[PDB]
């Protein structure tokens, strides 16, 4: 009953439909990070050896990775963090070598409380990038725990200072049926942060693979 | 920068299969419908093939089938028929026209530069009646299509086109599906009319619109055009 | 210093003052004899599907059958919706899009997003491709909403606490209002093009002059931010989308709430609000994935608009009010009527 | 500084500047509207599908 | 006597009064429990369950085909009551025997994709088809069943009044010595895709287990939902096939003779075809409800 040109409107409009489906199925196949962190913290180096919005793409052992940091989007996080749900991971990166009130510790666990306890990210898993070793050791020789963390009550060794920060940033995870948390020190050793990355993204995978298929 | 640039032409002899092509430069050409038009030594235009956007649809006109074939090549945009098999009557110069399909577009719109071939040895019936009037700058003037079937189909659109040719250059689009102004053309064309009974006014004549003035057909595909009517003087 | 802070407390209690005393008797108790409307049954015409993400913003085109939709897969799709056929598929630079703008003439697209940059899409070109024909930029916060005044003309409101009125040709920065405490989360454009309103974050509205700077009236009565703005067609009243599920009707001519839409079973904020042809009803959509129609006379229920699986993000309703198109998170577009 | 408490205090007296009027008129006048174009939406009164540009 | 002479092949068949002591029974809870769990499932799959992935159509069609092959049990019992005695006519016996082996088959083709796909998601993880559309999954279904009806429609070309000898008969194995493709198909459905589920459930464990993710309660479940998988669809399709090849050693090293020594096997080898038909009442146990999800 349709005219010539209805016809051959209808043939461009599957034409269209189809250059959409692949350019989706070709989408699909990638992995997007969320990068997070308070302050300097580590973005700069950790961007390094992997006006609003920064994009970053990187390809490791044959997959692509894209890693969205929103950087200096000073707003409302609330009117424009639901944009993000479903990223595969969120990459949360903090510096221990700090921790000298002018109380940044504090500031970093509280945006660790509001993101990791919110209601859109309630599945997707965190990677924790504890950094600046060296100059966690260069401070710790001459100063406690004990002025960030009176409660803490240890020896002053590097070892036991490394684990108190670590539980504590795991202890604040209160849905811990769903999410998982990992942590790294990345010590800026080559290819020790990247292969964390793999292995994290690789785990959530599995994870949601086996979701989707209906056995987990 | 729209450039169609047509090759192959040249004496051929009975018999013979030559190839012509068409080289497009200056528009998406992966995405254009493709139309070969040929037109006799001095008779009127006659639609000859049609290839589709996604090469999904091709057309051809009733003399032919089984001996013309067209093909397009997206990636080197070009454009070739082959012709096999000829005779006296594809005496002709051929054309290459683009037109593209969506809603509210204009099909048809730019026309290449033709190139001759001589070889030495139902459907809808569109009458333009008059042949010839003479006229004078600063007049208005009338000129009639009337067709067999009515154009006017159940989305109510009315399918048809007016071209038209100066003399010695290629035919342009002028009036498309008898109401809207094709792009680049002056106000002082307009068209009117119902199923049947079409009508295309020229408001004030001056030089450069003496020509000939062709009606053609969309509704289905053994596109026809109408005699031509010859504006002079 | 705390004389000035004094002498402002002052002018707001003569304003407040001066807006009781102009108050003598409410909207609804004086449209009380006026019949019901009944309830009003829609049923889904055309189901327009393709994109494969969240669907976060649309607009009707003048002639009432052609729209454009945006979603977080970076697609810019142009939909007749007579015959449900694609015009238009046009890729995106940045995926992260909050916004889209039919201009009114049909030549020129807008598209907003979390790039801080409003690009302008042009879709009548001689080499038959849409191509980017400008991409203003200065904002410093996620874009909101962008409108188009005229083909040389675009106004647009973003999370800078600031709203912007662009001439495109030279890219600049014609006019900037200034005045809210929070992102503008909405914009709507009366329909003599002279005044627009801006819903804020700071619950609260504000009428802006287009040929002037300032805010000639300020608005308030909310609890919480406002996430839609919708004019009123007789271009004396307005109604916004307050995220404490309520929708308020304000009055130009007055600076006065007229009434309020709230029911004890809604709790959940509303994204998207719109007025009818005439005005009788208003669409509200909500996050419980469906859709309220409002009696905009009497504050009364007129129906339910059920059948998405998420949020619904964006509602219009047609220039002849024929149709009204929802799309909503399940990455689908609606046409009720 | 002492700019912003000015600046406030000069939108609030032009805020106050404007005059107003009775909201019985108002509402009148948005009824009256409201019932001069009530055959004219298709969306209240549901038209008959002959000529209905959505059928399916 | 017990011999046969059907189609031209030197035959034995034995009508024993303990089929119908029992035969009728096992398949009236089979059919009552397998018409349960069925309706329930394919309920829940065509009213509730929306959206639909590559994963869930071949559950789907696994379950469809369930639901076919319980839907015929109720005439066999009757065959059965009667002993030994089918009087509708032709063409429901054929239609039924087909019917009944097609099912059969059919599963246990379902069943061994969902063991791959499950391979695939668990040991490849970034792999290609972990990801493939739902169309590209119907085209595989499809092709499937076409496979499964090609290699059983032989049956339905085939008169089956059988015509017991002095009653009706209706079955499709007879203890005979012309071998027909029939026990090769038999053995094969078992055999090969045997071997496929127990590589990938084992494979599965042991990636879950080397890369120390199998901590948490959910891994931990699924790991013992593959294992009852594997002993379910052992433990309720071994015992036939041992009987037939039994059976088919019994065959050619006696060859054929009087059938006495074939006496107390035969109705044994029945008794053990009503083994396969409560894999239909687990399917919907073992694989929808049983998901920690639905
Ligand atoms: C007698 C009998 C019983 N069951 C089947 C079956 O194929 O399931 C076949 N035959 O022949």
């Amino acid at each position: 009953t349709l005219s010539a040109e209805d016809k051959a409107a209808v043939e461009r409009s599957k034409m269209i439909d189809r250059n959409l489906r692949e350019d989706g199925e070709k989408a699909a196949r990638e992995v997007k990070l969320l990068l997070l962190g308070a302050g300097e913290s580590g973005k700069s180096t950790i961007v390094k050896q992997m006006t609003g919005i920064v994009e970053t793409h990187f390809t490791f052992k044959d997959l692509h990775f894209k890693m969205f940091d929103v950087g200096a989007q000073r707003s409302e996080r609330k009117k424009w963090i639901h944009c993000f749900e479903g990223v595969t991971a969120i990459i949360f990166c903090v510096a221990l070598s700090d921790y000298d009130l002018v109380n940044r510790m504090h500031e970093s666990m509280k945006l660790f409380d509001s993101i990791c306890n919110n209601k859109w990210f309630t599945d997707t898993s965190i990677i924790l990038f504890l950094n600046k070793k060296d100059l966690f050791e260069e401070k710790i020789k001459k100063s406690p725990l004990t002025i960030c963390y009176p409660e803490y009550a240890g020896s002053n060794t590097y070892e036991e200072a490394a684990a108190y920060i670590q539980c504590q940033f795991e202890d604040l995870n209160k849905r811990k049926d769903t999410k998982e948390i990992y942590t790294h020190f990345t010590c800026s050793t080559d290819t020790k942060n990247v292969q964390f990355v793999f292995d994290a993204v690789t785990d959530v995978i599995i994870k949601n693979n086996l979701k989707d298929c209906g056995l987990f | 920068d729209v450039q169609l640039v047509e090759s192959g032409g040249g004496l051929v002899q009975p018999g013979g299969s030559r190839k012509l092509s068409c080289s497009a430069s200056g528009f998406a050409f992966s995405s254009f419908g493709m139309h070969w038009v040929r037109q006799a030594p001095e008779k009127g235009l006659e639609w000859v093939a049609y290839i589709s956007s996604g090469s999904g649809t091709i057309y051809y006109a009733d003399t032919v089938k089984g001996r013309f074939t067209i093909s397009r090549d997206d990636p080197k945009n070009t454009l070739f028929l082959q012709m096999t098999s000829l005779r006296s009557e594809d005496t002709a110069m051929y054309y290459c026209v683009r037109s593209i399909y969506y809603y509210g577009s204009s099909p048809f719109d730019f026309w290449g530069q033709g190139t001759t071939l001589t070889v030495s040895s139902s459907d809808i019936v569109m009458t333009q009646a008059t042949s010839s009037v003479p006229v004078t700058p600063g007049e208005s003037v009338s000129i009639s299509c009337r067709s067999s079937k009515s154009l006017l189909h159940s989305n109510g659109n009315t399918y048809l086109y007016w071209f038209l040719q100066r003399p010695g250059q290629s035919p342009q689009l002028l009036i498309y599906r008898m109401s809207n102004l094709a792009s680049g053309v002056p106000d002082r064309f307009s068209g009117s009319g119902s199923g049947t009974a079409f009508t295309l006014t020229i408001s004030r004549l001056e030089a450069e619109d003496v020509g000939v003035y062709y009606c053609m057909q969309h509704l289905e595909y053994p596109l026809t055009f109408g005699a031509g009517t010859k504006l002079e003087l | 210093l705390d004389q000035l802070r004094q002498e402002a407390e002052q002018l707001k209690n003569q304003i407040r003052d001066a807006r009781k005393a102009c108050a003598d008797a409410t909207l609804s108790q004086i449209t009380n004899n006026i019949d019901p409307v009944g309830r009003i049954q829609m049923r889904t015409r055309r189901t327009l599907r393709g994109h494969l993400a969240k669907i976060y913003a649309m607009h009707w085109g003048t002639d009432s059958r052609l729209l454009v939709s945006a979603s977080q897969d970076g697609k810019l799709i142009i939909w007749d919706s007579y015959t449900t056929n694609k015009v238009h598929a046009i890729p995106l630079r940045s995926s992260w899009v909050m916004t889209c703008a039919y201009a009114p003439s049909g030549n020129y697209v807008a598209c907003g997003g979390l790039d801080n940059i409003c690009s302008i899409y042009n879709l009548k070109t001689r080499e038959g491709n849409v191509r980017v024909s400008r991409e203003l930029a200065g904002h410093t916060g996620y874009l909101s909403c962008c409108r188009f005044l005229d083909d040389n003309q675009i106004v647009t409101s973003s999370g800078d606490t600031t709203c912007a009125l662009w001439d495109i040709e030279t890219g600049q920065q014609t006019t900037t209002f200034t005045g809210h405490t929070g992102d503008v989360m909405s914009l709507s454009l009366a329909p003599d093009t002279r005044l627009f309103v801006s819903g804020a974050c700071d619950a609260s509205a504000k009428l802006w002059d287009v040929r002037e700077g300032m805010c000639r009236q300020t608005f308030t009565g909310h609890e919480s931010d406002i996430n839609a703005i919708c004019f009123f067609p007789n271009g004396n009243a307005f109604a916004t989308g307050s995220d404490d599920a309520t929708c308020r009707l304000f009055d130009l001519r007055a600076d006065q709430e007229l009434m309020t839409y709230s029911h004890d079973n809604i709790i959940c904020g509303i994204t998207s609000v719109s007025f009818s042809k005439s005005g009788r009803l208003l669409l509200a959509g909500y996050d419980d994935f469906n859709c309220n129609v409002w009696d905009a006379l009497k504050a009364d229920r007129a129906g339910v608009l059920a059948g998405h699986d998420n949020r619904v993000s964006c509602l219009g309703v047609t220039d002849d009010g024929m149709a009204v198109a929802t799309g909503s998170w399940d990455s689908f577009l609606k046409i009720w009527n | 500084s002492i700019a912003q408490a000015r600046k406030l205090v000069e939108q609030l007296k032009m805020e106050a500047n404007i005059d107003r009027i009775k909201v019985s008129k108002a509402a009148a006048d948005l009824m009256a509207y409201c019932e001069a174009h009530a055959k004219e939406d298709p969306l209240l009164t549901p038209v008959p599908a002959s000529e209905n540009p959505f059928r399916e | 006597d017990h011999f046969l002479e059907i189609d031209k092949k030197n035959c034995c068949v034995f009508r024993d009064d303990f089929i119908v002591k029992v035969l009728p029974p096992v398949l009236g809870l089979e059919f009552i429990f397998g018409l349960l769990g069925n309706g329930l499932a394919l309920w829940i799959f065509c009213f509730h369950l929306k959206s639909w992935k590559s994963s869930r159509i071949f559950l789907f069609n696994l379950a469809v085909a369930d639901f076919l092959l319980i839907i015929c049990l109720p005439f066999l019992m009757d065959n059965y009551v009667r002993r030994w005695d089918w009087k509708f006519g032709d063409i429901p016996c054929r239609l039924m025997l087909f019917m009944l082996a097609m099912n059969r088959q059919g599963s246990i083709i379902f069943l061994t994709v969902v063991a791959v796909d499950r391979y695939f998601r668990v040991v490849h993880p970034h792999h290609a088809l972990n990801k493939i559309s739902n169309r590209t999954a119907a085209i595989i279904s499809c092709l499937l069943w076409g496979i499964t009806i090609g290699l059983t429609v032989h049956l339905l070309k085939k008169k089956m009044p059988i015509q017991n000898g002095g009653a009706n008969l209706c079955s499709s194995f007879s203890i005979c010595h012309t071998f027909q493709w029939h026990e090769a198909m038999f053995l094969l459905e078992f055999f090969l895709p045997l071997g496929i589920i127990l590589f990938c459930s084992a494979r599965i464990i042991w990636s879950l287990r080397q890369r120390q993710m199998d901590r948490h309660a959910k891994i931990k479940r699924a790991i013992t939902f593959i294992m009852v998988v594997a002993i379910v669809f052992v433990i309720c399709f071994l015992p036939s096939v041992v009987v037939r090849i039994r059976i088919f050693w019994l065959l050619h090293t006696s060859g054929t003779q009087n059938c006495e020594v074939y006496r107390s096997v035969d109705l044994a080898f029945f008794i053990t075809l009503s083994f396969t038909y409560m894999n239909s009442m687990l399917d919907p146990v073992v694989y929808y409800f049983s998901s920690p999800s639905f």
